[PDB]
RNA sequence: GGAGAGGUA
């Protein structure tokens, strides 16, 4: 009765049922503002009783509980006014059942609704993870006044937009606004109405809704920017840019200091996401949560206006494709002759089989892409010109509302080849989309991926709770604490190298937390940056520009102070765009935020220098060999190669007894092979010129004459 | 060629692959399997007489007497079916069995009777199985499903390397029997045998060996070659064996026949052993040095001091050879070892043993198998004797003989049902052939490894095991003397059969309630084929290997339809025409393919059998001669695919759609959708409410009327005749006259159920679908039941939907629904509940259901009748008294808040010794009259049709129709007639006559003992009353309506009509989907069965107009019969020139609202048949078309996709879902909120939202949310008292349950307590 | 109050 999760301490003591408390289905209702959700009639007459019964009893409608009672009981039509009048500023919690991370449960005023099912705003779906097919959430209310002050200032929704696990804003907007926008901001080359000048946003907008004008073409158009590069002063300049009808109405929502050209562009999903980082991080956050809001509603009205709907004729088949699975099977046939006849092995047969259907896969993808992407051709006035297709599935990929371009390929052309169950891959691919049909064993096979695919997703996530319950009970205990611990210690940040590209640059990595020692530029003794800064935004710019290499920051590990870290030693608090607060639980949210992706995880030569730049080796002990070479004689031997600033761009690991063409301090051409060595065997190398001789070298004991036999030089093997 | 009835609507049909095997009967593995349990089976092999003949006879320990089976019997169900489910008793039946106790006497010889007796002993209550396959046990009709249990035989499994870290593998083999103690032998790491027994502790092998009273040279020589030396005059001349030689090295000079074949140091190649033969050698000299490392075959002993000079199984020495040669000893016999052919693997073991002699390895064994109790010379003999070998405790069935003789390259195919010394030789010998090379393991999910146990063999091995008590009972019983008076009444108990038998059939793990919220969920419940169980798997402990799909599982069991989250892959389905062999496997048809031609008989294979042969898939094209078109034809030959010739076949499958299971065959398209989501459609498929009247669906799979009628809801027809008269609740069918017996003329009668609950709360009611005069058919359809309509499955209704995003109102995956869709209410269920109430008999005596209780108006009382039961009829509504109960010293019951509805039926049960009330005497009252009615309506029928059946005889030979109406019926049976069969025919049927009316009079006798008796009751209870409420849910935002292709969403508002879009000829569309949901989730088979279906109802309406003006049958024939063209060469080919030029306009007039289409899963129409079929009709062939917004009445650009889309409304309504509150009750040992929507309690704030909340700075309302408004009572109390008077404060003092903790952990030893 | 089965996210 007290181990196991069954017992007390996993079952009523940790976690406990709880009173004034309701469940429900939740529906869209996107109308609503960010800060409120729905709330149905009955649900929220019977949550709040206690506070209907005190507004009672102080009006004098009914002089004791029990008349009180029977009042809301059969609900005289009085006690909705009152009903109203106690909900006016008294937020409630809603929660979603596999709450993982921080922003899974969060407060809301609440709108009474003649319904049954909670409205909840649609941007905050991406927080919540929560789909509309049936979901359900638990209604809570707070009731002493600490509480209801506690929800307000900490968890009203307007007050978590940005994720504790990275500064990334957590309520862009998510798949069906970003059509919209996507599709506003374009441009025909020949619509109706091209090449008119207008006077301002506001008259595009009227010009567009009289139907003269289609919703993107070229037009110019004067527009009255404003930048508050002074110190916080807003100045007002005009110019007369070239732009698209939709790309002016667009820009009449957004707020005072942005440059106009972040509505400029296409609009996909990340150039949203873009746009409201840098509002948020100009203009501080409530305009922000407005502007977000009024992207939602255009972004809806707009896609409405679309009409962008699919049909069975924008799935278009590549006319080669065809012709190229036949040439394809043509040429597995030559090589199942082949070893028919025993010219080559069964391992290479099958190797060169997977490798040309491969090949085959991969250009009816291309060929299938490039003539759904671009198809449209279209007259400019004159004779012909082409450009971005309207195709709807590419409109809706591109943009990036829905599906990468792997699902296109499995809607058009080929889907690969399918792989059985013990890892092994069949060497006849699947030749059939779907918008022609599958017949019975390719179905057969794909419904064995399928299965495989659930199964493990269902594994993965009853592995990763564990995963995460254990981690955040190892760092449940730690707080910080003070306001500096007073150390100098840190450690070396640094970009990323794999050995090819810069995987993780430095301003990523970095970017808010303290310094340890102070930075000197690169004029060495000039002092960049103090010791003890937040190495914020405009710090990451100077560094950026200076090309700063390896940064010395104080780093939690080591930091002084006894039960708990010191604020400084922390950083930002990353989800809010300053110091972390004195007083501040840090691991649980560090657990939680490790262990919430874990359900999206997995489970089961000679070096070609491809940069003009100098050449650094550390750690070198190497000599001259016969051909002018250098041949290395250790083993931590590393080779840098740094750009002409000074900064190193790509590093590669030096096996022993590797010959390298160059020495240190040369310059390589890009694509130059710049070293070789033989992975294969190891050598005897030696360091000198000079007589070899075998000492304590005796045949029949010691060693054995394995004299060579194919050749018959002097062979003898210890 | 077409039935009359089957010309009401006949389904445009599409597909090219002519049909060769019709769907079998949808449920024949349970009502075959139960039918076979319960059988006079004179050959003793199945069912019942197996497991009696199995046990018996008994014999005694003296012996002086034995008691002997004879037969059994089945009599008569105490109650039919509806008063079972009335009442909550099991539609059982006795079991008499004709036992026999026979003596003997004691002085004379062993063989003789004194005096034999015998008696008809009860025992037991076997439950019986209704019509359509479901038990009733207590008014809760349940299912059975079958399992997939491993099947009795022997496997040589192995381990991939995961033991040891070394990369060595180690073979194991395993013997299960079917019922008894298993038996494992295992390989060590160091090459040892060890034996092991249910799992206990190791043995070396070579003691279970010498169990069976072997010797060690008998062990030697039974497991290996042996080698033989000459002791001569010159040092071992060896007798050699050729293939010796073969992949091994020579470390001597072999030369012999003065030739030296090889030197030293030389591996051996094949040539060199060719040229030995050549020469033919048989002896070789071989040096003394190679026995250096050899190892004796047999003891050899000093013949005259009769010493052993060197025991078996022993290495040799050069003085070991001295002693040989002075012995004199001339043949040695030794080993033949080698590291690859012959491992020595049985001398480690040998010498591993402890053990020499038959005693020691027996005492070894029952030491343990029994630790402790230590063995006697006989206890450790009788344990191993009637343990392995005694038919009563160890068992394999014919399968296990029969699997086990196939595993070991046997000839026979029976044998016994106990092991035998060389089972378990052969055994060893295999396992240790595998480890050499030769042979291969076995894998497990191999389909032809594990068998399927349907009902009828669970329940017969349950009823054993319950039958093996009572032998042990009645044999300790005549072990004692007084065997004089006894009778075989006393010994044989009926409780523990019974228990034995109604324990499993009421509560196992594969005895389950039956949900039934439509016939497909019947239909593909009593197919399912679950994994676990009682010898299955465990759910949460399974593997990842167990549930994937095997290659095997192609054409038995369907790969997409399983239940997905905890268990994917242990609930699988059956598949369409998958059969059950004789033994148990899963048997799939084929068509016999001979030399070059596809014939039409069709073998059905095994899992093993389909593993030999070259199968060509089903889509091969060919051309009327059974010639495949093609010339390199797609196979799959074992277990995997490939391209053969045309004439290397042997088997092409039957028809396409054999590898779905049946509830995912009626996905239109189901071709292109994905994988996954195909299988959510089907699970969603399956919970699809009826609606309060059905539609069929536009666009079918062909795959429907078999579902409908296959299930037990429509009433099909058993002989063929004329519809006499209809009515709202039972038929009448005039039998024709070729289909009709010679005596008992009688005409076809049937009765339909009407609105009674279903297990799931959905009304359940049959409609007739005929009229007067219209002529049947046998096996028609003649009554359509939840959700059918003409005997064609349609579970939801079909709507015009259109694919557009519309103001954010379907964001995510939301739905936005016209007010058409209510307003016409299409979508309506009607939902009945049962509410009891008891009136229980406690302290302070008795309570009762008196009309008058305490402290409340009478305006509540008004639904109350004088008695205290509402009447029938009452529109009651939330918060109402349904029956006034009293507190004794007020217990009323009252409908559960939020719920509407009427009340339809009240019943009430008194137990015997209460006097009944007014109301139940009145109900009693009622249902007599009814009774009495119904009969004398039946009787009256009948009678009538006997009637009518002598006129018609009377008429032939001697009519005069004038004189048969003036002497009325009552006198027609006794006219004259002339001397043949006809006087026999007028006799039997005044015979049959007076029969009737026989039984009828007693009939109605049988009836008012049914009702007029009293009812058993539990103790305790006086009388329970119980009412049905009907309810009817309408639609509201929050419900959950899904289509076909796994498109599931939630309905999210209800636009008025004027704001929906429309088209540009004023028709607004009724749902509005979300686009964003297709290319994401690969499922194009929505967007095809949209055109599709828009092309089918642009059909119907061309139709429709036609009809609405008067249009004469000249142009509805010209135009139906062209739409029936137009196919790529379709198998359809209906002809309207032989219709009766009316039937053409019922067709018409049933086509108004679209022409069905068929379109069979693998085979469906293709992109060109759907434009030629729009094309038909004037909608535009590109399928978009053009609306026009609501609001603001402008165009939208991009013409977007409109058609028609089947939906069905799931059974998760939000009015079940939403809840609240506030201040309810408090469990009992912790004082925490109550939880569920029974009772009245909270949601948990479960420990992830708690770390959650310590995310955040949130402490105060963390604190408050786990001290005060759970747990701290006076906390709590406090708290209320606070809000009440407008003050919000806490007071938080400490969890109880924090309490409970620290007294629960202080009863243990600990002391546990606070400081300071 | 505890077990068993099924279902939803
Ligand atoms: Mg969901
Ligand atoms: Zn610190």
């Amino acid at each position: 009765m007290i181990k196991g999760k069954q017992g007390r301490f996993r079952q009523n003591l940790l976690g406990k049922r709880v009173d004034y408390s309701g469940r429900s289905v939740i529906t869209v209702g996107p109308y609503l503002r960010l800060h409120q959700c729905g709330l149905p009639k009955k649900m929220a007459l019977e949550l709040f009783k206690p506070f209907i019964y005190g507004k009672l009893e102080l009006r004098g409608l009914a002089t004791t509980i029990k008349a009180a009672k029977k009042m809301v009981e059969r609900e005289e039509a009085v006690v909705w006014d009152i009903l109203d009048e106690v909900i006016r500023e008294h937020p409630v919690l809603l929660n979603r059942a596999p709450t993982l991370h921080r922003l899974g449960i969060q407060a809301f005023e609440p709108v009474l609704i003649e319904g049954k099912a909670i409205q909840l705003h649609p941007l905050v779906c991406a927080a919540y993870n929560a789909d509309f097919d049936g979901d359900q959430m638990a209604v809570h209310v707070p009731l002493t006044l600490e509480a209801q002050l506690e929800a307000r200032a900490l968890m009203m929704s307007t007050n978590n937009i940005l994720s504790p696990a990275n500064g990334e804003p957590i309520i862009v907007p998510s798949q069906d606004v970003v059509l919209g926008l996507y599709y506003m901001t374009r441009d025909c080359v020949n619509a109706k109405g091209e090449g008119m000048v207008l006077t301002g946003p506001k008259e595009a907008e009227r010009l567009y809704r009289s139907g003269l004008a289609s919703l993107h073409a070229r037009v110019k158009v004067r527009i009255t920017e404003y930048e508050k590069d002074a110190n916080g002063e807003l100045v007002a300049k005009t110019s007369l840019k070239d732009t698209t009808v939709g790309r002016a109405i667009l820009w009449m929502i957004v707020p005072k200091g942005l440059p106009y050209s972040i509505v400029n562009q296409a609009l996909g999903k990340k150039a949203i996401s873009k746009m409201l980082n840098t509002c948020y991080r100009i203009l501080g956050l409530k305009p922000t949560v407005i502007f977000a809001d009024q992207i939602m509603y255009t972004g809806f009205a707009y896609a409405a206006r679309s009409g962008a709907s699919v049909g069975i004729d924008d799935m278009v088949i590549p006319e080669k494709k065809h012709e190229i699975i036949s040439e394809a099977e043509a040429e597995v046939a030559e090589i199942q002759e082949q070893f028919q006849s025993g010219l080559v092995t069964a391992g290479e047969r099958y190797n060169k089989v997977i490798d040309i259907w491969a090949a085959a896969n991969d250009r009816v993808s291309k060929a299938m892409m490039d003539n759904l992407q671009t198809e449209t051709v279209i007259n400019r006035d004159g004779q012909e010109e082409k450009q971005v297709s309207f195709n709807s599935i590419y409109m809706m990929a591109d943009s990036g509302a829905r599906g990468s371009a792997a699902q296109i390929r499995q809607l058009a052309g080929m889907r690969g080849l399918m792989a059985k169950p013990d890892g092994s891959i069949i060497e006849t691919p699947i030749t059939a989309n779907f918008r022609e049909g599958l017949n019975v064993l390719q179905y057969f096979i794909s419904t064995h991926g399928a299965r495989k695919g659930l199964a493990d997703t269902a594994l993965k996530t009853a592995n990763s709770g564990y995963l995460t319950r254990r981690l955040v009970d190892v760092a449940q205990d730690l707080v910080v604490t003070e306001d500096d611990c007073g150390t100098h210690e840190g450690i070396m940040m640094t970009p990323v190298i794999e050995g090819g590209d810069v995987k993780e640059p430095l301003r990523d990595r970095v970017l808010g937390r303290v310094t340890a020692e102070d930075v000197l530029k690169p004029g060495t003794a000039d002092i960049l940056v103090p010791r003890n800064t937040l190495l914020h935004e405009q710090w990451c710019d100077l560094l950026e520009e200076n090309s700063v290499d390896a940064v010395k920051v104080r780093s939690v590990v080591s930091c002084d102070t006894d039960f708990g870290v010191c604020a400084h030693c922390y950083g930002r608090d990353l989800a809010r765009g300053h110091i972390i607060n004195k007083g501040e639980a840090i691991g649980v949210i560090a657990a939680q935020s490790i262990g919430e992706p874990g359900t999206q995880l997995t489970m089961r030569s000679s070096i070609q220098v491809k940069n003009k730049g100098s050449i650094k080796l550390s750690n070198v002990k190497s000599v001259v060999n016969s051909s002018g070479k250098l041949v290395i004689t250790s083993r931590n031997t590393e080779l840098k190669l740094i750009d002409e600033f000074g900064r190193t761009k790509e590093s590669y690991k030096v096996p022993y007894g590797a010959v390298l063409a160059k020495g240190d301090g040369e310059q390589v051409a890009g694509g130059e092979t710049v070293a070789n060595w033989d992975p294969h065997t190891m050598p005897v190398i030696t360091e000198v010129s000079g007589f070899v001789r075998f000492t304590d070298m005796i045949d029949g004991q010691t060693i054995t004459r394995q004299t060579d036999e194919l050749t018959g030089l002097s062979s003898l093997v210890v | 060629v077409y039935s009359y009835t089957e010309k009401k609507r006949i389904r445009k049909d599409f597909g090219k692959r002519p049909q060769v095997l019709d769907v079998p009967y949808l449920l024949s593995i349970q009502l075959d399997s139960f039918q076979k349990f319960i059988e006079q089976d004179p050959e003793g092999q199945y069912g019942l007489e197996a497991a009696f003949r199995s046990v018996f006879p008994i014999q005694s320990y003296s012996g002086n007497s034995e008691l002997q089976y004879v037969s059994y019997r089945l009599g008569e169900p105490v109650f039919d079916v509806q008063e079972c489910q009335i009442r909550g008793v099991t539609y059982s039946a006795p079991l008499r069995v004709k036992l026999r106790l026979v003596i003997y006497e004691r002085e004379a010889p062993e063989g003789t009777v004194k005096d034999i007796k015998e008696q008809e002993v009860y025992m037991g209550e076997i439950p019986l199985m209704t019509d359509n396959g479901t038990f009733v046990i207590n008014g809760t009709e349940r299912v059975i499903v079958s399992q997939l249990h491993r099947s009795p035989g022997v496997f040589f499994d192995s381990d991939k390397g995961k033991t040891h870290s070394s990369g060595k593998v180690l073979y194991n083999a395993r013997i299960i029997p079917y019922r008894g103690s298993w038996l494992d032998f295992e390989f060590d790491p160091k090459d040892n045998l060890f034996v092991r027994i249910d799992r206990r502790r190791k043995l070396p092998a070579t003691i279970i060996l010498r169990a069976l009273n072997y010797t060690t040279e008998q062990i030697l020589d039974l497991f290996f070659e042996k080698v033989i030396f000459e002791i001569r005059d010159n040092k071992l001349q060896m007798e050699l064996v050729p293939e010796r030689l073969r992949g091994e090295t020579a470390s001597f000079d072999i030369e012999a026949n003065g030739k030296v074949y090889v030197e030293k140091g030389r591996r051996i190649t094949a040539r060199h052993i060719r040229q030995l033969e050549k020469d033919d050698v048989k002896l070789i000299e071989v040096p003394v040095e190679y026995i250096a490392g050899k190892v004796v075959a047999k003891d050899y002993i000093d013949e005259s001091t009769g010493e052993l000079i060197c025991a078996a199984n022993m290495e040799l020495s050069l003085d070991l050879l001295a002693k040989l040669s002075q012995s004199g000893h001339k043949r040695i016999e030794t080993l033949f070892t080698n590291d690859l052919d012959h491992g020595p693997y049985i001398s480690e073991t040998l010498r591993v043993d402890p053990t020499n002699d038959r005693l020691s390895a027996l005492v070894e064994i029952y030491r343990m198998m029994r630790p402790g109790e230590p063995p006697t010379r006989e206890a450790a003999e009788s344990l191993f004797e009637n343990l392995f070998f005694s038919e009563d405790r160890y068992d394999l069935s014919a399968v296990g003989r029969m699997k086990f003789n196939r595993s070991l390259l046997r000839e026979e195919i029976e044998g016994s049902g106990i092991l035998s010394k060389d089972d378990i030789i052969d055994v060893m010998k295999k396992l240790i052939d595998i480890r050499n090379g030769k042979g291969e393991v076995d894998d497990i999910d191999h389909l032809g490894n594990r068998r399927i146990r349907s009902v009828g063999e669970m329940a017969e091995n349950q009823f054993r095991v319950g039958l093996v008590r009572v032998e042990r009972a009645v044999k300790e019983r005549l072990s004692l003397g007084d065997l004089d008076t006894l009778m075989p009444q006393d010994m044989i108990n009926a409780k523990p059969i019974s228990a034995a038998v109604k324990e499993f059939f009421g509560s196992s793990q594969l005895s389950q309630f039956m949900d039934q919220n439509n016939p497909l969920s019947e239909i593909t419940h009593k197919r399912r084929i679950s994994a676990l169980g009682p010898g299955g798997l465990t759910r949460e402990r399974a593997g990842f290997e167990v549930r994937d799909v095997h290659p095997t599982h192609y054409g038995r069991v369907c790969p997409i339809e399983t239940p997905e989250g905890p268990n994917i892959g242990l609930i699988n389905s059956l598949s369409v025409y998958a059969q059950t062999n004789e033994y148990g496997f899963l048997e799939t048809p084929y068509r016999k393919v001979t030399d070059g031609v596809v014939t039409d008989e069709i073998h059905y294979l095994s899992a093993i059998e389909e593993g030999n042969y070259v199968i060509a898939q089903a889509n091969s094209n060919l051309d009327e001669e059974g010639h495949f078109v093609e010339d390199l034809v797609t196979c799959r030959s074992k277990g995997e695919s490939s391209l053969f010739s045309r004439d290397q076949v042997d088997y092409m499958d039957v028809s396409t759609q054999q590898v779905v299971s049946v509830g995912a065959s009626l996905i239109p398209f189901l071709e292109h959708d994905d994988a996954n989501r195909a299988l959510m459609g089907a699970n969603m498929q399956r919970q699809a409410v009826p609606t309060l009247r059905a539609d069929k669906p536009l666009v079918g799979t062909g795959m429907e009327r078999a579902v409908a009628v296959d299930s037990g809801v429509t009433a099909v027809a058993k002989r063929g005749g004329v519809v006499q008269y209809v009515d709202a609740s039972r038929i009448v069918i005039k039998v024709n006259e070729d289909e009709m017996y010679p005596g008992e003329a009688g005409i076809d009668i049937y009765n339909l159920t009407k609105y009674t609950r279903s297990n799931q709360n959905t009304c359940i009611n049959q409609m007739p679908c005929v009229s007067l005069g219209e002529p049947v058919e046998r096996g028609d359809v003649l009554a359509d039941g939840p959700s059918t309509d003409l005997g064609e499955l349609a579970l939801g209704q079909n709507m015009r939907v259109a694919f557009m995003p519309w103001n954010g109102y379907n964001f995510e995956d939301s739905i936005l629904v016209s007010e058409r869709v209510v307003q016409e209410d299409r979508f309506t269920t009607i939902h009945i509940q049962e509410l009891a109430c008891v009136s229980r008999d406690t302290k302070l005596g008795p309570e009762e259901i008196t009309a008058d209780i305490p402290n409340v108006g009478e305006a509540a009382l008004s639904k109350l009748d004088e008695s205290g039961i509402v009447y029938i009829g009452a529109e009651v509504t939330g918060g109402d008294i349904l029956v006034g109960k009293v507190t004794p010293k007020d217990s009323s019951l009252r409908v559960p808040n939020g719920v509407s509805g009427t009340v339809i039926d009240v019943q009430v049960f008194t137990r015997d010794g209460v006097e009944k009330d007014k109301r139940a005497l009145e109900i009693e009252e009622m249902q007599l009259k009814q009774a009495k009615k119904d009969l004398s309506e039946e009787l009256q029928i009948l009678e009538a049709g006997l009637f009518s059946r002598i006129r018609a005889v009377l008429v032939a030979g001697g009519v005069e129709a004038e004189k048969l109406d003036k002497l009325p019926r009552d006198r027609w049976l006794e006219l004259g007639l002339t001397d043949e069969e006809k006087q026999n025919q007028l006799e039997q049927l005044a015979e049959q006559y007076d029969e009737l009316k026989h039984e009828f009079e007693k009939k109605l006798e049988a009836k008012r003992r049914k009702i007029t008796q009293g009812d058993d009751l539990a103790p305790g209870v006086l009388k329970i009353v119980k009412v049905y409420l009907a309810v009817k849910r309408r639609i509201q935002p929050g419900d959950k309506m899904a289509g076909r292709h796994g498109n599931k969403g939630v309905i999210s508002k209800i636009n008025p009509i004027e704001d929906m879009p429309y088209d540009e000829n004023g028709t607004p569309v009724d749902i509005v989907l979300n686009p964003l949901g297709v290319p994401s989730r690969m499922n194009i088979g929505q967007i095809l069965e949209t055109h599709l279906g828009m092309a089918a109802k642009g059909i119907g309406d061309k139709i429709n107009a036609m009809l609405k003006q008067q249009q004469e049958v000249a142009k509805l024939r010209e135009f139906i019969q062209r739409a029936y063209d137009l196919g790529a060469d379709v198998r359809q080919k209906v002809d309207l020139s032989t219709f009766s030029d009316e039937e053409v306009m019922r067709l018409a007039e049933n086509l108004r609202k679209g022409m069905p289409i068929a379109t069979p899963v693998f085979d469906g129409a293709k992109e060109a048949e759907i434009k030629e079929l729009l094309k038909l009709g004037d909608l535009p062939t590109s399928g978009q078309i053009r609306l026009y917004d609501g609001r603001t009445g402008e165009q939208f650009e991009r013409p977007v996709t409109v058609g028609y889309m089947y939906m069905l409304k799931l059974n998760h309504l939000v009015d079940d879902k939403m809840h609240a509150r506030s201040t309810g009750s408090y469990s009992l040992v912790t004082q925490q909120p109550l939880g569920g929507k029974a009772q009245f309690g909270g949601q948990r704030f479960g420990e992830m939202e708690v770390w959650a909340l310590e995310a955040y700075g949130a402490a105060y309302t963390l604190q408050e949310m786990l001290t005060v408004k759970s747990d701290d009572v006076n906390g709590r109390t406090k708290m209320y008292k606070n809000i009440v008077d407008g003050n919000h404060q806490m007071e938080p003092g400490m969890p109880e349950s924090f309490n409970v903790l620290l007294k629960e952990i202080r009863s243990l030893g600990i002391n546990i307590e606070l400081e300071d």
